[PDB]
């Protein structure tokens, strides 16, 4: 029952992730930082191409 | 002796007026947006860089 114990919170955290994923897309012309959660940014000299 | 060209003698002047305004002025022709979708006049400046950044 450890799968029924541990992955139950992993189900609801994935279920809550589907709630915030609806929030981010918003308007077409929405934001330059709210779109900076899914698509990534990094430190200096990461993107080679 | 049909078509006689002419010429005018006049000094051709590369003078030196106030330069530090004239240098700064082609910076303000290019804006920079803090938005995701832009406004269709920066967007063809932003595309023109992403060509010739892929050759140097």
């Amino acid at each position: 029952a450890e799968f029924l114990s541990l992955s139950k919170a992993r189900i609801e955290a994935y279920e809550k992730e589907l709630e915030k994923m609806k929030n981010i897309i918003p308007f077409d012309q929405m934001t330059i930082e709210d779109l900076n959660e899914v698509f990534p940014e990094t430190k200096l000299d990461k993107k080679k191409y | 002796n049909e078509n006689l060209f002419a010429s005018f003698i006049a000094p051709t002047m590369m003078g030196l007026p106030i330069v530090t305004l004239i240098i700064m002025f082609p910076s303000l022709l290019f804006p920079t947006p803090k938005r995701l979708i832009n406004n269709r006049t920066i967007s063809i400046q932003q595309w023109l860089i992403q060509l010739t950044s892929k050759q140097m």
